[PDB]
Formats: C-alpha cells, structure tokens, sequence
C-alpha cells in the first residue's frame, strides 16, 4: 500500500521532532 | 500501532508524543 | 547543536526506508 | 550511537541496518 | 484528512524553495 | 486557499509563487 | 549561505507541524 | 528572526510556536 | 494527479539514498 | 517507468536500485 | 562527507520540483 | 557538478534547471 508507505515517512519525521532528546522506537508491526 | 492510529486520522503532536521513549 | 539535529532528521528518514517492517530505534546523543 | 557513527562519516545501507529492530 | 496533512507538508517545502529570500505566509484556513 | 488550489490539482512553481510575500 | 538554506528547510517543516491550522510565517534573514 | 534564533541553537516546540500565526 | 506528485518526491529521496555515489537519472516520462 | 512501477506498488530498496546509474 | 550528503538530499528534492516532467540527473562528486 | 556549484552557494531555480534533462 504505497500511501501507507508515504504516510509512515512523515510519521517518523514528526516523531523525530516531538520526541527530541527522548528518542523513540518506530514499530509499524 | 502508530500506523493504524495516525495514518487513518491526523495525530496531533500531543498524540504522537505517546510513541516517544 | 543544530547540525546534529539536521543530520538526525535525515538518519531517521534513512532508517525508515532501510528497516522496512522491522522498524527502528532512534536515540540521539 | 548512530549519531556518533553516521553523522561523522556517511554510513552505508548495511551500517544503517544495525539500528533496525 | 491525513492525505491533506501530507499534501500540506510538501506544499510548505515547495513554497520555501520558490519564495527564497521573499519569505511566505502559510495560511491553510 | 493554497490547500484547496494545490492539493486538488498540481501547482507548478509559477502557481506556488503567487503565495510568496 | 547554503547551511542556512538547509536549516530553514527543516524549520518550515517543523512550523507546519507545530502550528497546525494557524499556519505560520517564514521570513529568511 | 527564526533563522538567528533557531539555526544557532535548537528551538523547542514551544519556541517554534512563536512563529505561528 | 497530486498523489502522483507526492509519491515522486519520496521516490527521488529513496533513489538518492540507494544509489549513493552511483548517481541516478530520474525519468518520470 | 519508475512512477508506474513504484507508485502503484511499494518498491523495496533492491527494486529501486535498478534505477541507479 | 556528511554535510555534502545532507546538501545533496535537498538538491534532489529541488530538482524534482524544478524539472517537472523532464526529470533530472543527479551525480555526486 | 551540481554539488560543487550548489553546495558552496545557493543556486537559483534557474541555475538548478541546468541539471534537468
Ligand atoms: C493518506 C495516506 C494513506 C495511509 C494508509 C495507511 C493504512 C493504515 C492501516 C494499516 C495499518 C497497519 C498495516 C498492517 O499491515
Ligand atoms: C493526494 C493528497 C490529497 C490531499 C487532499 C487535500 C484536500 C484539499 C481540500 C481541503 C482544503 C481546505 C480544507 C479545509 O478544512
Ligand atoms: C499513494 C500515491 C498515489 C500515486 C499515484 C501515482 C500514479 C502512477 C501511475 C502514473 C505513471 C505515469 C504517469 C504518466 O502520466
Ligand atoms: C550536544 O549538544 C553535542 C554533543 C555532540 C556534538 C558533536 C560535535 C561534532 C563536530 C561538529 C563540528 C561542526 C562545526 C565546527
Ligand atoms: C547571508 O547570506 C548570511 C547571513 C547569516 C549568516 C550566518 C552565519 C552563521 C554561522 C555559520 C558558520 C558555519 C561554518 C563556519
Ligand atoms: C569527498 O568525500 C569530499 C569531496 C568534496 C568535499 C567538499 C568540502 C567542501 C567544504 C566543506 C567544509 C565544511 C566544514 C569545515
Ligand atoms: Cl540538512
Ligand atoms: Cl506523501
Ligand atoms: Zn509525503
Ligand atoms: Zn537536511
């Protein structure tokens, strides 16, 4: 599902910004 | 998970924050 | 350090693509 | 960490894979 | 509308490039 | 506004330029 | 100054996400 | 301006909010 | 087709990462 | 071309590599 | 050289938008 | 090349067009 792939790319950029020094795991599944 | 929550509806920065460490 | 912040933005984009369904972990310094 | 490894030199795709889960 | 959110992200990057030194307002609504 | 114009149809750089200062 | 240009590209992405429906203004130096 | 403030140090999300409309 | 425009933007970023020193042509048509 | 192949289905990095020089 | 790698990521994004249906060529140094 | 031209100074949109096909 390409639109899902594209959405995930923006998700990870947003987590990078929100989480800051905290870091994050990205766990799609 | 984050894709089901935030690719089906816009997540604000406050909702995204739940996924941080 | 802004340059580190800009580097990390590109690193998470790359991890998203490299790691696929495994996802990844990002922790800044 | 990834910042010290991959912001001081360009990491290959296989080096980046060390930060996958 | 997530696809609208994703489109706006690309819009702002394109305005950044086109407008250059002029700057811009981004006014979605 | 810019979203109604340029998310319903591709805006060229010349059309985007209308939104600059 | 290219490094300023790269910083600003990331700043507008961040403003887009932070500012939501308010939108934002970007003016370079 | 935002460049002088946020390209010389990392701005927090609340600092960035000063450039919202 | 805006979604096509958005997809292409991500395509080119992925080619940049995969191709590395090799470079690439982007030939949509 | 790359848009018909990789915007209709997800292309992995290995499939994208076909488009490199 | 990481800073060159970050610059090039922004250059290909810009070429994608500037060049339209012509596409573009990217070759690093 | 584009890196030497446009990573050492900001290239205008018309300078970038030299790298279109
Ligand atoms: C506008 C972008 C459309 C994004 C569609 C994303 C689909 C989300 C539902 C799938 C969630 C986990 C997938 C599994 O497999
Ligand atoms: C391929 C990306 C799809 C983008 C859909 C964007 C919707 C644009 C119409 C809404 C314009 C202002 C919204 C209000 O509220
Ligand atoms: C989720 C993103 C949707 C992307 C739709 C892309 C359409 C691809 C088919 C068109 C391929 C060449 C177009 C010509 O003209
Ligand atoms: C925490 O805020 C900083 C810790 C890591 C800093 C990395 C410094 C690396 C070299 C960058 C030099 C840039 C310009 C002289
Ligand atoms: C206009 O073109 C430039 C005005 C602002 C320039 C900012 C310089 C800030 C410090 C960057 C140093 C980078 C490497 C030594
Ligand atoms: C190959 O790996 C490098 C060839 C081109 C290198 C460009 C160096 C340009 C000036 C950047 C200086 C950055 C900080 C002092
Ligand atoms: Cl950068
Ligand atoms: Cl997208
Ligand atoms: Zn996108
Ligand atoms: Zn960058």
């Amino acid at each position: 599902f390409v639109n899902q792939h594209l959405c995930g790319s923006h998700l990870v950029e947003a987590l990078y910004l929100v989480c800051g020094e905290r870091g994050f795991f990205y766990t799609p599944k | 998970g984050i894709v089901e929550q935030c690719c089906t509806s816009i997540c604000s920065l406050y909702q995204l924050e739940n996924y941080c460490n």
